[PDB]
């Protein structure tokens, strides 16, 4: 996709995050689990649902056939009338299809794009506190308890308050 | 149908309060019945080859 996260540096979707379009996995020693990022899922949802309705809405004027009669010496103004009616018939079936296959290719970009700003969120706030494995994931550098993941994932992660145990680990790390 | 001989017809919309008048020495084929528009609103005629399907 356009923005490759979805099914490019992320290999793959989880089955077991099923609260949420997008959101996190954490290991430590109190354990493992999913957890939902509320706010991406709910924007997300709000932009589709707005999409869907906006979409109906601007096709709510469109052409309605009538019937309309015509004897056998008026066959030219029959022509017109069934080529008139076939035409806007013809117009508004290409307007739908192609709004659909246009919108359809938006929407799963932008859930690509949802992805790599929810994992570019997580980056910028950890900073060199923790280690980028290349595959959606980050190893920590100092203990990160479920308090300290919650802050993660709410956007309220305190860099100052790991700095200085990431940076033992990192020297230690560094130092072979 | 038989014949050789034809019936054309002709109409019209009376207004409420004008007349109607006829006046002929042969061939008039002459109103008994006419029909007052008591409901006007959205119609069409369908054209189909199907019949009533007691459904709403
Ligand atoms: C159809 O009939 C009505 C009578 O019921 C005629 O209207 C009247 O015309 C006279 C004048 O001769 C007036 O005095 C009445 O006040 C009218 N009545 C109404 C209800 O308008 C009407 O002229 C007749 N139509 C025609 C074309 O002869
Ligand atoms: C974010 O998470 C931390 C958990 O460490 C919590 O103390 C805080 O109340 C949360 N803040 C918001 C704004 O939800």
């Amino acid at each position: 996709g356009l923005f490759g996260a979805i099914a490019g540096f992320i290999e793959g979707g989880w089955q077991g995050m099923v609260d949420g379009w997008y959101g996190y996995h954490h290991s430590n020693e109190q354990g493992s689990g999913y957890a939902a990022d509320k706010e991406s899922t709910q924007k997300a949802i709000d932009g589709v649902t707005n999409k869907v309705n906006s979409i109906i809405d601007k096709m709510n004027t469109q052409f309605e056939a009538v019937g309309r009669e015509f004897n056998n010496l008026e066959r030219r103004i029959e022509n017109l009338n069934k080529k008139m009616e076939d035409g806007f018939l013809d117009v508004w079936t290409y307007n739908a299809e192609l709004l659909v296959l246009m919108e359809n290719e938006r929407t799963l970009d932008f859930h690509d794009s949802n992805v790599k700003n929810l994992y570019d969120k997580v980056r910028l706030q950890l900073r060199d506190n923790a280690k980028e494995l290349g595959n959606g994931c980050f190893e920590f550098y100092h203990k990160c308890d479920n308090e300290c993941m919650e802050s993660v994932r709410n956007g309220t992660y305190d860099y100052p308050q790991y700095s200085e145990e990431a940076r033992l680990k990192r020297e230690e790390i560094s130092s072979g | 149908n038989g014949q050789s001989g034809r019936m054309e017809f002709f109409w019209t919309i009376l207004k409420p309060n004008d007349a109607i008048n006829f006046e002929s020495n042969g061939n008039f084929i002459a109103p008994e019945y006419a029909y007052k528009i008591v409901k006007k609103g959205d119609s069409t005629i369908m054209k189909s080859e199907l019949e009533y399907g007691n459904c709403n």
